[PDB]
């Protein structure tokens, strides 16, 4: 019995002694002092936080969204920051995302940097322009059998500093929406009723964010135009849940308001004297319209231009009036379109099949310098892969191949 | 001064007689677009266009400002493009004697010209493409400078010509080119040569260095490894002696000088010798009625690092100074691998051939075996005079470990620095392609 | 004040864990000791030739038939003490209770011998039929421990079992083979002059030999180990004087 | 002096922790990819083992050993908790020291730095020391030798794995399985010292 | 058959890239040359095995007992049926025949089983079957006792070919010696059949130790051939008139064979010299230290050379290019380590009388580390801007 | 429920995919009885440590998290050791140091840190049981081959009559040494990743 008490006392004493030693060592070694961070060279808006923690969290608290979309993971980005002091160490986890040629310039991922000492950043000026507007929807009318156009008005008359081809960030809270409430004109409801898609419904639990390219160009002041597709489960896998934000965006009625952020963008045109070739299909119409309108009307460049668009059926074509007007007004721009698998009722006359095949057969097969001109594309992965392969086969270098990408 | 112990002088048959004679008439010349590393051409001509000597044919997208010009006056007759529309050659049919002209200077003024004036003249005339850069063996950017320009006044390739015979005819032009290079260098100019006498330049920048030994002793890679080790921070420029003569002639007479003196030799050449030709000449017409009957392979350059001259590529290379011709060994022999070959060459002592000193072989284009994994019996160490671990470096290249290859010294090498290693590989590997792939990767993502 | 909470949590958790650990460790101590005691007793019964199954039967038979005793190696006389709980290995390791052997004496390569050893007397009644001697020595890979039971004349073996050898199975571990062990019964440890005479014959022992035992096939180093074990433990530095007393009839 | 030299060589070669007792295999197999990373991890293991074995020797001989504190009480059932607590505290203190003074090594093996508490080699070394009843100097020498042997084994495995950049392992074996087979062959080679008793 | 043409003829291929001429040597010739270099050792091993067996048989039995013994063993009565004899006056032909009836079945089994495994792996992986398995199989067949069971030989070759070579990608892709890996598998799996006094002479009921075992027991005075009652001399051990593994006995024949491959540049004289240096150094150190209880302490280097499998390993198994170091400086260290380990295992390890295969397998683990040290020094020299 | 219990058997096996608990696998797999007892002990300890760590997860301070977790684990292992010595004396003797080394078994600490510290008690208990089953799968599979081919026995019952007992089978002596365990685990991983190719590691 006397040994049980000894065992208890010795266990407690040994554990307590080890804990006290660890605490004393921690007190003597770790700094324990606050840190100061300068977001750039050298605004007065220095940030003072406690030691440790993630640099991404510190910037999010300061209000400079990187990114900062999810606060971790490093899955995608557009999650990079520039450092000129403090964080001079190199972490092995950043090399597989940052190339050797650009790592030496002092660029690091925000979600990887650790706040152990005072550091100074070199963020590009564009980041500081990020802020939100509570835009009011002008209209959300339907344009195709699976696509709608959303137009927004900036409150208080504020104008967005942006470059043609940019994209915005859309943020909405949790919601529950049924597909039966969609305001889809009967003109496009034939396939909807054939597939009985109105029976679907969606549920969201927490606020969500997404990115959307804008169909307007700078001369259109105070208006943000977006082209949105319906995230509908495939007929092969109806049991798959539908989209989380596309359903709410489609159900959204005119006159409502939401919060958008940005703009952001890197899919800008190059300032050369060479020809421009634009390729698109379905929802990709927004960046193409932005680029074409900007280049033709605002810049008034004489560079040769052309646009090639792919559609499922003759019912899927929109902006046709604007593009025909542009072609008539300017001899420097001419556009063509082809139907992948139109219905017999379309009574279509013209190019058919894949847009990439049509383009190669009609324009590039006879072009004298396919590599000289620049290629801009945005569309479904099926089209994108074929177009990339065809251009590589023709010998076009990556420096002249540019595209917008989406996924999930 | 410097003696190379490791190497190999290939005892191939048909060695040229070092005497210069007039060559056969040439009707077509071409510029080959695949022999310039990293070149992406922008064509400035089209089939049927008349051209003058030194007129621009195309530029480089990846190297702004560099011009590739016509060696002769005539008409563009072909523009050959291969897989993925890769440019193969631009063929010009000789006609007329039109040309573009430039400024003239006296021998006194050459050593004291502006680097900018020299650069503009060279670039405009198209002679700027004679230079190459270690690492990556690319044409220098027109806005860059190098502290070391290496002149190659020796040739140790098998069946190669004798630089002394050629230089003695153009001593004044050689000296003028040396003066221009001394003005252009910003460091020193290294004239790497053999133990015999050559015309000298009085400028203190120009230094003559003597190399002795078997083949690799005559390579710019070896010369740099021994006199100015190169790396990412230190880059040297390389130019051969005939290009130096061309530079001297350009700056002395104000017009491009496209003459060449190559060696036509090989086991199947009836009368090996040196012949006067023109830059980018047609090898098909050059070797007409000069070879024995049968199926033969014509090579632009040495049998160690040349280019097969077939069809669209049947034209003299830019950096090649010899034409090699040898038979095609498609024969199959019973137990040929087990014979006690008195007529079989090898750097190992497993054949009877090595016992007959001075023997000369009628070598063919055979791979004496099939592809296999590397079993390092120590052949590479016998032919590599540089301070490297050849077997480890080659295994690194084969595995594709570019970072470790750079650490082991890949940045100092050209495809022609591993020709002997490819030669003596029991597994029949070809390390030039692997080295080029690794260098391309380093350049692209570095 | 984080420190207050961390100290409180650590102390409470330590108390809760320690009570359980200590109670478990102290509750099972007697059974843990009894398990080892039973394991020891089983081997002695087996070598003595008494069949026993189960802990109850093992304990009953061991208490009925066996009688541990302590022996002074130098003189072979019995000594008083707790023979049941004596630990000869610890005694040998201890400097106050052991002697450091010399190269000329350390035949078996044990390097140390306890001053007092323990033997077990097999009794079928008032008289004693056998005495069991624990012996050990170095093999090729490890130290090997065995029990040898000798008749009451002090010359004739009745059985031998190796209970801890750790040699190579099939080659050196054959010391545990029942067929090999059965060869020892009837052999005589001493000759007419009362000197050790056990022989581990290489290549097989003669027919009907009274001193030779077949050596292990292909395991001459372990055979040498066994031979050295017996050469030492039958000598003057081992059970020599005690076996002399037994032969004279002091058992 | 011969005693300690023999003990050191025995620990390094005859009783190699990695390839004779086979302890610490999880990290010995995971972190063998690069020679210099293995070198750093082995240095850390050396430091931890050398510091920890003698400290546990002192604690065991002063408190836990039977009859050490009071006549008739044996607290040997606290061996596991005492050993693991000492090892964990030392690992944390070394982690803070490396963080403050050695950012290079800290970032080199930051992920596995806290995982050397669970390395079976250190706990096994402490247990073997307790069994063998070493003195203080013997404990120091034994810990140092065991750490050095573990470092040698892991560095050799890393060298082999680097040499294997030229291999053509089947997809199913690529990685874990081939590393297991390699370690088995290494143990086969290390069996040369089996019969040596030192 | 298809395999016939692809092994007897040459591919008839040409080149495709910048090196338009190639060396005559190839892997096929290299491997066949190494395979031919062990023929004298193989033939002497057969003859010696036959001679030892006949001498032991006539030492043990005679007359009707010998007749019954020969009638009861297929080796013996096949030798007699094919024109040979089993009497004391048997000639070199009879001894060679008796040795052949032991060696040939082992070699055939090893070849067939290992070839099956190699072909299976190469066909499934869609490679081209290549040489070097010839060397592996012949060496494995030569480094085993004459009495090894055939199923054990099959298991050993299976382990060596599959676990050590094919699983890493085949020839040129491994890091360990395949033949020695198979031998070690046998060593540690069935030690009773590859050690002791009952396996090194193929005579029924005969027990006898060999020179390494006898020296460890009683020094140089214990070297006695009990079959003939004579004393083993240095010349006997050098010529190969001693029991042991089949092809290891004749140091003279092994030297004759190795001289050719060393001259041809296939084997590394650097490795051989390193092995010799290490052996001499450690043996002389042991001789100087001395011992009063271990007779192996006073065995000189020239006796170390001619006993056991030292010469065989040094000449033919330590020179495997794939398992060795890839640097000239590292080869010396590799060889020195092999020699030192061999002598150490011979002397201070009482469990094993010989240590060649263990030493080579140990050095196979550390060769890449020597390469690492050398290459790191080279890289530092380069960074100093001296190439 | 069965998802959390059965995933660590083949989909997320500790030894074959996570590389945890290799030492005991190499050590205690020469006899099926010792392998089985080790499997049960690891299951018990991991389940209970997960349960308790999850119970008190909110109140553990970051400064001494390792100390708290290892105190719980070591207490459980000490109790298990006492029970084994009291009731399974022979098997405890055979295991020797590896009963104590359960504390440093990587599986227990990994599951405590990765799951229990952020999950609920019952889920943590189930996760511990599942990981124990996954560990035992490899333990028993290796032990079966090792024991059968090294001693011709299963659970101590003679299956192949040995040559020394008048039988026909000669046991393999390499099956009683670690290299056999290394090779067996390697080939088992090969088979698993052949039947489930999604686990194949990329060439990079
Ligand atoms: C920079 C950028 C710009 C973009 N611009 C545009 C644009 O201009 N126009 C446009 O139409 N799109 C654009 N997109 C695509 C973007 O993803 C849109 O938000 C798109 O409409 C998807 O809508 P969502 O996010 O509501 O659907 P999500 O739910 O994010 O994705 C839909 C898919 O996820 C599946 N899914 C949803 N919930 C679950 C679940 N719980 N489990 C399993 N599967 C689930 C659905 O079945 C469907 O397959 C852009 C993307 C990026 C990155
Ligand atoms: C990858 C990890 C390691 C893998 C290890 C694999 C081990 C595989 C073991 C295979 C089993 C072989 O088992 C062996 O088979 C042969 C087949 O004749 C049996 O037979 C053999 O012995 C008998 C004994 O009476 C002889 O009469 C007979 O001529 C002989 O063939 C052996 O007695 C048996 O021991
Ligand atoms: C792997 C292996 C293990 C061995 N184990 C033992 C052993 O445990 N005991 C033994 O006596 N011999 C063992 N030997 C045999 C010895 O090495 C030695 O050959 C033998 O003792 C000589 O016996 P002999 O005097 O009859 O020739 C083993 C051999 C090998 C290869
Ligand atoms: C290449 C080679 C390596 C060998 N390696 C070993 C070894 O490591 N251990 C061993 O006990 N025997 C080994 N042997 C076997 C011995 O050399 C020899 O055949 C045997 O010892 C003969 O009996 P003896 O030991 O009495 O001389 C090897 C043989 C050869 C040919
Ligand atoms: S924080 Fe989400 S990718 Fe970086």
């Amino acid at each position: 019995m006397s040994t049980i008490i000894f065992g208890v006392v010795m266990f407690t004493l040994i554990i307590l002694a080890l804990v006290l030693v660890i605490l004393f060592a921690k007190s003597k070694l770790v700094p324990t002092g606050d840190i100061t961070i300068s977001i750039n060279g050298d605004p007065e808006k220095a940030i003072v936080t406690q030691p440790g923690g993630k640099l991404l969290t510190a910037l999010a608290g300061a209000g400079v969204f990187v990114s900062s979309a999810c606060g971790g993971g490093g899955s995608c980005g557009q999650c990079r920051v520039k450092i000129k002091s403090g964080g001079g160490d190199i972490l092995p986890t950043e090399l597989d995302h940052i190339s050797k040629g650009e790592a030496r310039e002092g660029e690091r991922l925000a979600c990887q940097v650790a706040v152990k000492a005072d550091m100074d950043l070199e963020l590009p000026e564009e980041i500081f322009g990020v802020k939100k507007w509570e835009c009011t929807v002008i209209s959300n009318d339907n344009k195709a059998t699976f696509i709608k156009e959303l137009k927004l008005a900036i409150p208080d008359g504020e104008s967005v500093p942006f470059r043609a081809g940019g994209y915005i960030q859309i943020e909405a809270p949790a919601h529950h929406v049924k597909y039966a409430d969609f305001d889809v004109p009967e003109k496009y409801r034939g396939d909807w009723d054939k597939f009985n898609l109105f029976r679907y419904e969606s549920k969201v639990d927490e606020p969500i964010i997404r990115a959307y390219s804008m169909a307007n160009y700078p001369e259109e002041f105070g208006i943000i135009m977006l082209n949105v597709r319906i995230a509908t489960p495939p007929p092969n896998n109806p049991n798959v849940p539908p989209g989380q934000m596309s359903s709410y965006i489609w159900s959204l009625k005119a006159g409502d308001k939401c919060t958008i952020s940005g703009p952001f963008g890197e899919f800008f045109a190059k300032d050369t004297d060479a020809e421009m070739v634009f390729i698109g299909g379905g929802a990709g119409m927004a960046p193409m319209r932005s680029h074409i309108f900007d280049q033709l009307k605002r810049l008034k460049s004489k560079r040769k231009m052309s646009y090639w668009y792919g559609a499922r059926s003759k019912r899927e074509m929109f902006y046709v009036e604007d593009f025909d007007g542009l072609a008539a007004e300017n001899d420097n721009f001419v556009w063509h379109c082809a139907l992948s698998d139109p219905q017999p009722e379309d009574n279509w006359t013209g190019y058919t099949g894949f847009i990439h095949n049509v383009l190669y057969e009609n324009y590039l097969k006879d072009h004298e310098a396919p590599e000289d001109c620049e290629y801009y594309m945005c569309g479904p992965p099926m089209m994108n892969a074929a177009v990339i392969n065809m251009l590589k086969n023709l010998g076009v270098e990556e420096e002249n191949i540019l595209l917008d990408d989406f996924g999930g | 001064m410097i003696t190379i112990k490791k190497g190999l002088d290939l005892p191939i048959a048909g060695t040229p007689s070092q005497v210069i004679s007039d060559g056969k008439a040439i009707k077509k010349v071409a510029l080959l677009g695949e022999e310039y590393v990293g070149m992406r051409p922008t064509m400035h001509v089209r089939v049927g266009d008349e051209v003058k000597k030194a007129q621009i044919l195309f530029e480089d997208k990846k190297n702004p400002g560099v011009k590739f010009t016509s060696p002769v006056s005539g008409k563009v007759v072909e523009i050959n493009r291969g897989a993925k529309r890769v440019l193969q050659s631009v063929v010009i049919e000789v006609a007329g004697d039109d040309q573009v002209t430039f400024d003239k200077f006296e021998a006194n003024q050459l050593a004291s010209l502006n680097r900018d004036a020299i650069k503009t003249q060279l670039v405009e005339s198209g002679l700027w493409t004679a230079f190459r850069t270690r690492p990556f063996s690319k044409v220098p950017a027109i806005d860059s400078t190098s502290e070391a320009i290496f002149v190659t006044a020796m040739d140790t390739n098998p069946l190669a010509a004798e630089p002394t015979v050629v230089i003695n005819e153009q001593s004044e032009a050689f000296v003028a080119g040396l003066d221009v290079l001394s003005a252009l260098t910003t460091g020193k100019v290294y004239v790497c040569k053999k133990g015999t006498s050559l015309p000298r330049s009085q400028q203190p920048n120009v230094e003559e260095h003597v190399f002795d030994g078997p083949h690799p002793a005559g390579l710019a890679g070896t010369h740099m490894h021994f006199l100015y080790p190169v790396s990412a921070d230190h880059v040297a420029w390389s130019i051969n002696y005939q290009d130096v003569i061309a530079v001297g002639q350009l700056f002395l007479t104000g017009e491009l000088y496209t003459q060449r003196v190559v060696s036509l030799a090989g086991p199947v050449v009836n009368k090996p010798r040196l012949v006067r030709t023109v830059m980018g000449a047609s090898l098909e017409q050059l070797v007409d009625s000069e070879i024995m009957p049968g199926e033969v392979r014509i090579i632009s350059g040495s049998v160690l690092s040349g280019t097969k001259a077939t069809g669209p590529h049947a034209y003299l290379g830019r950096y090649h100074l010899q034409v090699s011709v040898l038979r095609e060994g498609r024969d199959k022999e019973l137990f040929g691998w087990a014979m006690p070959g008195k007529n079989k060459f090898s750097v190992t002592r497993s054949f009877l051939g090595h016992l007959f000193k001075g023997q000369v072989y009628n070598m063919t284009t055979t791979t004496n075996g099939s592809d296999r994994s590397m079993v390092p019996i120590g052949n590479y160490e016998k032919v590599m005079p540089l301070d490297m671990e050849p077997t480890l470096l080659l295994r690194d290249l084969c595995a594709g470990d570019s970072d470790s290859a750079v650490r082991l010294g890949a940045l100092e090498l050209d495809e022609e620095d591993l020709a002997l290693c490819t030669f003596v590989c029991p597994g029949k590997y070809e390390y030039g392609q692997l080295l080029r792939e690794c260098l391309d990767k380093i350049e692209k993502e570095g | 004040d984080s420190i207050k909470k961390t100290l409180f949590v650590v102390i409470a958790l330590s108390l809760v864990c320690s009570i359980i650990v200590s109670a478990a460790a102290v509750g099972l101590r007697d059974k843990q000791k009894e398990n080892a005691a039973l394991d020891k007793q089983s081997k002695i019964l087996q070598v003595a030739g008494i069949e026993a199954k189960g802990s109850k039967q093992i304990v009953e038979l061991f208490n009925k038939s066996i009688e541990p005793r302590l022996v002074d190696f130098n003189t072979g006389d019995f000594v008083e003490g707790d023979a049941a709980n004596y630990d000869q290995r610890k005694a040998a390791k201890e400097a106050s209770e052991s002697i450091k052997l010399t190269a000329e004496q350390d035949k078996a390569k044990i390097q140390r011998r306890a001053n007092v050893g323990v033997v077990y007397l097999v009794k079928d009644g008032d008289k004693t039929s056998k005495v069991i001697l624990p012996v050990h020595g170095n093999g090729l890979w490890s130290m090997m421990y065995a029990f040898v039971a000798v008749e009451t004349d002090g010359n004739t073996v009745s059985g031998l079992t190796y209970y801890e050898q750790g040699e190579t199975p099939g080659l050196g571990g054959e010391v545990e083979n029942p067929a090999w062990r059965a060869q020892w019964v009837g052999k005589k440890l001493f000759d007419e002059n009362h000197k050790p005479a056990i022989k581990i014959v290489k290549g097989g022992a003669p027919q009907g030999s009274e001193h030779g035992v077949d050596g292990l096939s292909g395991a001459t180093l372990t055979s040498n180990g066994v031979q050295n074990t017996f050469d030492f433990w039958l000598g003057d530095m081992g059970f020599g004087p005690f076996l002399t007393k037994v032969r004279d009839g002091g058992l | 002096m011969e005693h300690y030299i023999s003990l050191l060589v025995k620990s390094i070669f005859i009783e190699n922790m990695a390839l004779s007792f086979f302890l610490g295999m999880c990290t010995f197999l995971a972190v063998s990819k690069k020679v210099k990373t293995s070198f750093g991890l082995g240095i850390a293991v050396i430091v931890v083992l050398t510091i920890s074995v003698p400290v546990n020797n002192l604690v065991y001989n002063l408190v836990l050993k039977p009859d050490a504190l009071v006549e008739g009480v044996d607290l040997s059932f606290l061996n596991f908790i005492t050993f693991i607590g000492v090892i964990a505290a030392l690992v944390q203190i070394l982690e803070m020291i490396l963080d403050r003074f050695f950012p290079p090594l800290y970032n080199a093996l930051g992920i596995f730095l806290p995982l050397i508490t669970v390395n079976c080699a250190i706990f096994g070394g402490v247990s073997f020391m307790v069994q063998r009843d070493y003195s203080f100097a013997e404990s120091v020498v034994y810990g140092f030798g065991s750490g050095v042997g573990w470092m040698l084994a892991i560095v050799a495995l890393a060298g082999i794995r680097e040499k294997m950049k030229y291999s053509d392992v089947p997809p199913g074996l690529r990685g874990l399985g081939i590393t297991f087979i390699t370690a088995g062959l290494m143990a086969l080679g290390f069996m040369s010292f089996s019969g040596v008793q030192l | 058959y298809e395999a016939a043409a692809t092994l007897f003829y040459t591919p008839g291929l040409v080149t495709k890239r910048s090196s338009h001429v190639r060396d005559s040597v190839d892997l096929k010739r290299i491997m066949i040359m190494v395979w031919l270099a062990v023929f004298p050792a193989m033939f002497w091993g057969m003859y010696n095995a036959g001679g030892q067996a006949i001498a032991a048989l006539n030492h043990l039995y005679s007359g009707d007992q010998l007749a019954a013994i020969v009638a009861g063993n297929w080796h013996y009565w096949l030798t007699e049926m094919l024109g040979g004899t089993m009497s004391s006056d048997a000639g070199w032909g009879s001894k060679m025949l008796l040795g052949a009836t032991y060696f040939l079945p082992i070699y055939a089994t090893v070849f067939i089983v290992g070839g099956f495994w190699e072909v299976l792996f190469c066909m499934v992986r869609k490679h081209e079957v290549n040489e070097g398995f010839f060397v592996t199989s012949i060496l494995f067949a030569l480094i085993v006792p004459p009495t090894l069971p055939l199923w054990q030989a099959a298991l050993g070759i299976t382990f060596g070919v599959v676990v050590a070579k094919e699983v890493f990608g085949g020839t040129g892709r491994n890091f360990l010696n395949p033949a020695l890996a198979g031998r070690a598998f046998l060593f540690f799996a069935y030690p009773a059949q590859i050690s002791g006094d009952l396996v090194w002479t193929a005579a029924d009921g005969y027990s006898g130790a060999t020179a390494l075992s006898q020296w460890a027991q009683g020094g140089a005075g214990a070297l006695i051939n009990n079959a003939t009652g004579q004393t083993i001399t240095w010349m006997d051990a050098f010529i190969g008139n001693i029991p042991g593994s089949i092809g290891e006995v004749s140091t003279l024949a092994l030297m004759i064979g190795a001289a050719f491959i060393v001259y041809m540049g296939i084997a590394s004289w650097r490795i051989i010299g390193g092995v010799m240096i290490g052996m001499i150094l450690l043996s002389t150190l042991f001789n100087v230290i001395g011992s009063d209880t271990n007779a192996m302490f006073n065995m000189p280097w020239h006796w170390h050379l001619v006993l056991g499998g030292f010469a065989f390993g040094m000449f033919f198994m330590a020179t495997d290019p794939v398992s060795a170091s890839f640097t000239n400086s590292g080869k010396w260290a590799y060889g020195i380590l092999i020699g030192v380990m061999c002598v150490l295992i011979r002397v201070v390890n009482p469990a094993y009388p010989e240590g060649m295969m263990l030493a080579i397998l140990f050095a196979n683990l550390f060769a890449p580390l020597f390469d690492h040290v050398v290459v790191e020094r080279n890289i530092k020299r380069r960074l100093a801007r001296y190439g | 429920l069965k998802k959390s219990v059965l995933a660590p058997v083949l989909d997320n096996n500790p030894i074959a995919l996570q590389v945890l608990g290799v030492c005991s696998a190499l050590a205690v797999t020469t006899k099926l009885e010792t392998a089985f007892v080790m499997t049960l002990a690891v299951m018990f300890v991991t389940a209970l440590s997960n349960f308790f760590v999850s119970l008190i997860r909110n109140h553990i301070p970051n400064s001494v998290r390792i100390i708290v977790q290892m105190a719980i684990i070591a207490s459980l292992v000490i109790v298990v050791d006492q029970i084994l010595k009291a009731y399974l004396y022979d098997i405890s003797k055979q295991l020797s140091v590896f009963v104590g080394l359960i504390i440093t078994n990587c599986i227990v600490m990994g599951r405590a840190e990765a799951f229990a510290m952020k999950s609920e008690p019952i889920p943590s208990f189930i996760d511990g049981i599942g990981n124990g089953l996954g560990y035992g799968f490899v333990l028993m599979t290796v032990g079966f081959f090792r024991e059968l081919l090294g001693s011709g026995k299963l659970f101590g019952l003679e299956v192949l009559p040995l040559i020394s007992n008048g039988g026909w089978y000669q046991p393999n002596g390499l099956m009683l040494l670690a290299p056999s365990a290394f090779f067996l685990i390697g080939f088992m991983i090969w088979a698993i990743r052949t039947f489930k190719p999604e686990q194949v590691e990329a060439k990079e």
